[PDB]
């Protein structure tokens, strides 16, 4: 899971 | 720790365009009219349902046991939609009041519980695949 | 799957 994992992380700073 | 291949994991495929289409949405939701607003959500609406039906077809080859709990992360996800199709009609009616930052606000939280349970779903999934892993 | 495509549906309108 490690793309997806960068992608979740990548959500959480445009929040 | 043990992470899962995915070179052929539909479903961690689905799971991924859903979250890049969430970020879309996320992005650009600043510089978007009125009437792109059906256009981001549709996008999302369209990689959930593409998402939801990879995992209908994996339902029938894990155990029988594991289906309670994804068919319940697959309800919240359409009631993560429904409430992102709620926030995207409050927001189309205040396209031009005063509450229109509120609403996008709401729009774009909406749509980052979808991908957060979303995520939910995958981990529900992994963890039925792993379990059917060592039973015979 | 029936439930999303009723949503995707409302969508249309």
């Amino acid at each position: 899971m490690e793309e997806l994992d960068a992608l979740l992380e990548e959500l959480e700073r445009s929040t | 720790m043990a992470n899962l291949d995915r070179t052929d994991d539909l479903v961690y495929l689905n799971v991924m365009e859903l979250v890049r289409a969430v970020l879309e949405l996320k992005n650009e939701l600043s510089q978007l009219p009125p009437e792109g607003y059906v256009v981001v959500v549709k996008n999302v609406g369209l990689t959930l349902r593409k998402l939801i039906g990879s995992v209908d077809d994996l339902l029938p080859s894990l155990p029988s046991s594991s289906r309670t709990e994804i068919e319940g992360t697959q309800k919240l996800l359409n009631k993560d939609l429904a409430e992102l199709i709620n926030k995207m009609r409050l927001a189309q009616q205040n396209a031009v009041t005063s509450l229109s930052e509120e609403a996008k606000r709401q729009m774009l939280t909406a749509s980052h519980t979808l991908a957060v349970d979303a995520k939910n779903l995958l981990d529900a999934v992994d963890q039925a695949k792993v379990l059917a892993n060592l039973a015979h």
